[PDB]
């Protein structure tokens, strides 16, 4: 059995090496560089009592929700900078948040191993359901529709829930380390997951089985996101490197790394056209990369502590970054 | 050419005070992380020092150089009131800083609840009101008069400036301004030193095997740099009014100007936090 | 047991050359670069956050 | 119209006023974290403190201050990636069973004491926990005294440094403790401090205690140590000492 497994692994390496016609750099060598990109802060939201570990925009790209370990979940209106809601939390340890596509629900989770759903359009906003089937903490939550939610926990598993009945429709297994992130596809049919075993997978929602595995990194994985096309994704690991993978070619394409940077990465995100790759960092600022050239094109350094979350509006008009100093910022 | 050499020396004493206090004012307001409860007292002290170094010292230097007064019999009293107000308000802030340090160290649990922004603002406003009450009101009421021909001729002349006061007003001003804060500061720092010594003894007893000059130097820099520069002026001020011509005037002005140069020393004594140094290096 | 069965499924899949994927990504980026407010700055008269 | 924004501006005022009230409560409370290896007696200690008045948490009041004690969740032995969240707690409470030197928790692992030292070394030399003090509870004292009193399974069998060790001069013995028991207790205590004092840069210290989890008033000891921790932090900040 052990010999058979090793022989099969060589087939994957042999087939992948044969398809590597050329590197991405030579193909896009003649592309004119974008240049230098500078942005200025437009708003600064205050009112959080402690560090911030979660953030998510809305479909209308006007309202956003933030979660902090003070025991609060505030909803902002970035156009006028006015708080709209403030939901108290039973547990003071919150590590994720989400916002429904229809805008009627908001999710949460944390070290209590229980996911919670609140009904915005009731005031008296209260808990609607408690999805309590897990072991270990949660890392991410995402909404498919008004009745489906996908959660990844810290016990090397992911699950798809059903809000109406509070039961697991299906579960995914195969990771050997804690799962730390996921990202649904634009058509909400596939999704990925970055574990701490320095690997990523590509699950299928309907079938409930893995399809591919990518092992290009060398440390823990803290973030993941999709290209706007849906045929590529980028990963941010504990080391300073970011890598871009391809589903059709099943190989690593291009790496974004700098000698000076020796810190970790907490979040990654793309642009509206999939040309810029903004990634957070542990050295108190954020960087802007180039998808097709790996050339840095600006630094967002208006934060007094590490950046823990990052997001881009659906219309691609602003970038919102949170940090551990309890201050959000909107860049344009 | 005594004036030519002195001019520069007085001049450095004017530029340094204005430039030194400018950094502290800008850094505190510009940066949000530096806006704490304790920093409000430092900001108030810096503002008082800025006002004094901008208004009082240049006019005194001009009077000393030109050897005459030009404004008249109104700006003289205005300048006297301004300098008295700036001197009185500068000292009493140090007592408040000593008191809040004592509260923070002696009572750790109740310190957070005891002091808030409203209480600090009320305390600062009360200190400024008390300082102003002893400077403008007694001078404008003309309660600091003198009874001799020299003072009468001085007030009759429109080109001469001098400071003549009776015993009662000088004693009251000295007691209100300097003597009362001094005993409070001494007691506070003695208690803080005792607490630090006890804590260090406990630490030594806990893990002496495997493992206080810092407190001495930290308290000495704060205490001596203030006392050894400001006590002589007040002792001579009290002495020369109760006695008849026991000391010349030049000594009086020389001992007075040390109080002005103390405003340069204050921002070096305080604002030594690593955040302050980082802000100064950045700006 | 489980690992050997799983790796067989991922061993036999259809793959294309890197050049085609790179060309597709570059073509998509070039085609959609026009409607990117972050790349080309929007006029100040049409900026909601300004 | 403009009337819509008038009501929105009023909604912020009500919300912003509630946050002011929450400022006082959050800023005037202290958070403590319980850590230790398996079967060390963590729940027994918190049970006694509970009567005095997922994740396991307990709130109690002493004098007028507010305290908030919570467990680590009781998760499995693992790499600790959630340890970065607790980087602003007042202190860390460490509970170790000192009466378990001749025991194994796989069956071929080192003795449970050496597993406790290994965990303590990793926690102490942590990048995130570079400014948090540790309170040590050398638990289960009665069993250790019974083991030493009866003649069998000597410490030298598992720790060969017992023969070369002697009672410290500045070690006050307990009135009921025998010389054979006082020596054994202090050998374990100094073993834990050697790791602590070696890599300490002065930011955080360690407080050792000899406690029984069932019949010892631990509440005063925690309160006194917490007061010292805050006092030392202020003294260091003010440059003095
Ligand atoms: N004899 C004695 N036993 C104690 C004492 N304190 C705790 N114990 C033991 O502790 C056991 C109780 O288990 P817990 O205290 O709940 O251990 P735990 O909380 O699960 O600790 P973890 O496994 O690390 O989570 C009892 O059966 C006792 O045998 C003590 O003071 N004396
Ligand atoms: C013009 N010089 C004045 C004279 C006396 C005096 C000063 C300051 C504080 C006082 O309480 C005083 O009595 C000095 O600034």
């Amino acid at each position: 059995l052990r010999q058979e497994a090793e022989q099969l692994k060589n087939q994957i390496r042999d087939a992948r090496k044969a398809c590597a016609d050329a590197t991405l750099s030579q193909i896009t060598n003649n592309i004119d560089p974008v240049g230098r990109i500078q942005m200025r802060t437009r708003r600064t939201l205050r009112g959080h009592l402690a560090k911030i570990y979660a953030m998510h925009w809305g479909t209308d790209s006007r309202l956003l929700v933030s979660a902090s370990q003070d025991g609060k979940l505030i909803i902002w209106d970035s156009y006028t900078t006015n708080k709209v809601h403030a939901i108290p939390l039973r547990s003071s340890w919150v590590m994720t948040c989400a916002y429904a596509p229809s805008g009627n629900y908001v999710a949460c989770g944390g070290l209590d191993n229980i996911c919670s759903i609140y009904n915005l359009k009731t005031g008296n906003v209260r808990v609607s359901r408690e999805l309590a089937g897990h072991t270990g903490y949660l890392s991410c939550c995402r909404f498919l529709d008004d009745n489906q939610i996908v959660t990844s926990s810290g016990d090397t598993t992911c699950a798809l829930w059903d809000i109406e009945t509070g039961q697991q429709t299906t579960t995914f297994t195969g990771h050997t380390g804690d799962v730390m992130s996921l990202s649904l596809a634009p058509d909400t049919r596939l999704f990925v997951s970055g574990a701490c075993d320095a690997s990523a997978k590509l699950w299928d929602v309907r079938e409930g089985m893995c399809r591919q595995t990518f092992t290009g990194h060398e440390s823990d994985i803290n973030a993941i996101c999709f290209f706007p096309n849906g045929n590529a994704f980028a990963t941010g690991s504990d080391d300073a490197t970011c890598r871009l993978f391809d589903l059709r070619a099943d190989q690593e394409l291009m790496t974004y790394s700098h000698d000076n940077i020796i810190c970790g990465i907490t979040s990654v995100s793309f642009s509206k056209s999939g040309r810029l790759l903004l990634a957070g960092y542990d050295d108190f600022n954020c960087n802007v990369w180039d998808a097709l050239k790996a050339d840095r094109a600006g630094v967002l350094a208006g934060h007094d502590n590490r950046v823990s979350c990052l997001g881009v509006t659906d219309d691609g008009m602003a970038v919102a970054t949170g940090s551990w100093d309890s201050f959000l910022k909107i860049w344009n | 050419v005594w004036v030519v050499g002195m001019g520069i020396v007085m001049s450095l004493i004017v530029l340094a005070i204005v430039f030194g206090n400018v950094l502290v004012i800008t850094a505190i307001a510009k940066f949000e992380r530096l806006q704490t409860v304790t920093n409000y007292f430092i900001t108030s002290l810096a503002c008082a020092d800025l006002v004094m170094g901008l208004a009082v010292v240049p006019f005194g230097a001009a009077h000393i150089l030109t050897k005459t007064w030009t404004f008249g019999n109104f700006w003289c009293e205005f300048w006297t009131s301004i300098d008295v107000l700036c001197v009185t308000a500068s000292i009493e802030t140090l007592c408040v800083i000593a008191v809040d340090r004592y509260f923070a160290i002696t009572s750790p649990f109740k310190y957070q609840s005891l002091l808030t922004k409203n209480k600090a603002r009320v305390i600062i406003l009360m200190v400024w009101i008390v300082s102003g009450l002893t400077s403008f009101l007694p001078i404008q009421m003309h309660w600091y008069r003198a009874t001799h021909q020299e003072a009468i001729n001085c007030y009759a002349e429109e080109t001469c400036c001098d400071f003549f006061t009776n015993q009662a007003y000088a004693i009251a001003s000295s007691i209100v301004s300097f003597y009362v804060p001094l005993v409070i500061m001494v007691f506070v720092y003695s208690r803080v030193f005792q607490e630090a010594k006890r804590q260090l003894q406990k630490i030594d007893k806990s893990e002496g095997r495997f493992h206080e000059h810092k407190a001495l130097k930290t308290l000495g820099i704060i205490m001596g740099t203030f006392t050894l520069c400001w006590l002589p002026f007040f002792i001579v001020n009290i002495v020369h009014v109760i006695q008849d011509n026991l000391i010349r005037k030049e000594v009086y002005i020389l001992l007075n100007w040390i109080g002005y140069v103390n405003s340069g020393f204050n921002p070096l004594i305080y604002c030594r936090s690593p955040d302050f140094r980082i802000a100064f290096q950045e700006l | 047991r489980k690992l050997v069965e799983q790796l067989k499924m991922e061993a036999n899949i259809d793959r294309i050359k890197v050049s085609k994927a790179a060309a597709d990504l570059m073509a998509y980026c070039e085609a959609h670069a026009k409607e990117d407010p972050l790349l080309t700055p929007v006029p100040a008269s049409e900026n909601p956050f300004r | 119209q403009r009337n819509e924004e008038k009501a929105q501006r009023e909604a912020n005022k009500k919300i912003e006023k509630q946050l002011q009230k929450d400022k006082q409560v959050y800023r005037a409370t202290h958070r403590l974290l319980l850590l230790g290896a398996g079967e060390s007696g963590k729940s027994t200690i918190v049970k006694q403190m509970r009567i005095l008045h997922g994740i396991f948490e307990t709130k109690f009041q002493v004098d007028k201050v507010n305290f908030h004690m919570f467990d680590v969740g009781g998760q499995r032995d693992e790499r600790r990636k959630w340890i970065q969240c607790f980087n602003d707690v007042t202190a860390i409470i460490f509970v170790v069973a000192s009466s378990s030197y001749n025991m194994v928790i796989e069956d071929n692992q080192t003795n449970r004491l050496q597993e406790a030292l290994n965990l303590f070394k990793s926690i102490w030399n942590n990048r995130w926990l570079r400014t948090i003090s540790v309170i040590l509870f050398l638990n289960k004292q009665d069993l250790l005294a019974e083991k030493v009193l009866a003649g069998k399974s000597k410490i030298e069998d598992y720790f060969p440094e017992f023969a070369r060790y002697t009672t410290p001069e500045d070690a006050t013995p307990e009135p009921g403790e025998d010389p054979r028991v006082t020596r054994a207790k202090y050998f374990i205590r100094d073993e834990f401090l050697r790791i602590s004092t070696a890599s300490g840069d002065g930011r955080h210290y360690c407080y050792p205690h000899f406690t029984c989890a069932v019949d010892t008033e631990n509440i005063r000891r925690v309160f006194n140590d917490c007061r010292d921790i805050i006092q030392r932090m202020h003294l260091r900040q003010y440059e003095l000492l």
